[PDB]
Parts: C-alpha cells; structure tokens; sequence
C-alpha cells in the first residue's frame, strides 16, 4: 500500500477519542510519517472543508468506483456486439420488479397448520 | 572540608519574592484522564504530554513532529537558562 496526491481513501482506526470513522476524501499531502486528506462537512447547510491528517496504517485504498469501470466495459462489448448486428441491447439497468403468476404444487408437501403456543 | 553554603537567587527566587508567588504544595504526580477513565501520570509514564505524539489524527508538515520540536525548544530554552544563571 503506497499512495499518491489525488487518490480517494476511507478512514478506519483499528478508543473514545474521535470518530469520523467511515467518511471518504482525497490524499492532499503525503509526509513520510502519515497521509493528509480533506473531508467536507456540512456546516449547517453548507459544505466547508475540513483538512485531516491521519497516520499510514488507519487509512485504505476505496473501491467505490470499479463497479462502474467493469460496467463500461461490459457495455464496450455489448456495444461492440450491437453494431456487429442489428440487435436491440438494452443496455440500461432497471429497479426490481414485481413477480409474475405461479402454480405452486402440494404433492410431496401438504400444508402444516401452525397455531401460535402458550406464554 | 569548609562548611557548606552557596545562596544564589537565581533570578526566579528574586522575581517570585518580589510579588507573592508562593511554592506549590507537591501533592501528587497524577492527573485525572476523561475518556478514559485511568489516572494517567502527568510525566511518568505515557505521560500526557507524549499523547498528540500517538493520537491517531490530529486535524493541522507533520503536526505532531512540529509539536515535538517546539517541546524540545522549550527544554533546551529552560537549561540554558540554567547554565546562565549558574555563571552568574
């Protein structure tokens, strides 16, 4: 784990002194003893900046933007397949859905009744 | 061997008699931490002053070293102090 001016990291301490403990900012300095990073807080209703400086070991690399490089690229290549054809893609997601009809069937399993028990 | 004696005032001897600053009472070495919840010796052991060195963010160059440095000024400040003193 080495880090550079710019890269995103998370706060995560390994007691009862200070809890940020879960935010996210930037790397604006590296000291060979601890990281810097800024946080912005909101200030009432406004968003003013607060410039933290942690230590090496209670600070981690985030992963809150691979998700979309991987989905770019999968649509590189649905892409790729949809002018290689004349295809509709779809390449937008969508909320969950509503379930459709069944049939459910009672041949190896017959319903139990259950009442509720005692005190 | 001559009978043993050596007055001098050392300037603070002389500023706190001037107005009344009286000596302290040399009670104890310990302070109360809150949160925690230990007694923590002042200078001692983990003394509190050696705490924002261990602090696990200070929120403002490294802060704490800066911190470590204006301590030692201030130690080699009261030694000299002392060297002069006891020249004169």
């Amino acid at each position: 784990k080495v880090y550079k001016v710019g890269d995103i990291v998370d706060i995560k301490a390994n007691m009862p002194h200070k809890f940020y403990q879960g935010k996210t900012g930037v790397v604006y300095n590296v000291t060979k003893s601890s990281v810097g990073v800024i946080i912005n807080k909101m200030v009432g209703n406004r968003y003013l900046e607060k410039r933290l400086n942690l230590r090496v070991e209670h600070i981690k690399h985030s992963k809150c933007r691979q998700e979309f490089l991987e989905r770019v690229k999968a649509n590189a290549a649905k892409r790729a397949e949809a002018k290689a054809q004349g295809v509709a893609v779809q390449l937008k997601r969508q909320p969950a859905q509503p379930r459709e009809s069944r049939i459910v069937s009672t041949e190896g399993n017959v319903p139990q009744t259950l009442a509720p028990v005692p005190y | 061997k001559p009978l043993p004696k050596a007055k001098a005032m050392t300037k603070w001897e002389k500023f706190a008699a001037k107005k009344g600053i009286k000596p302290k009472e040399r009670a104890g070495k310990m302070i109360y931490d809150e949160a925690s919840g230990e007694w923590v010796p002042k200078w001692g052991y983990k003394g509190a002053n050696k705490k924002l060195d261990d602090q696990w963010l200070v929120e403002v160059i490294d802060p704490r070293t800066l911190n470590r440095a204006e301590r030692k000024r201030l130690v080699k400040k009261n030694e000299k102090q002392q060297r002069r003193n006891m020249k004169n």
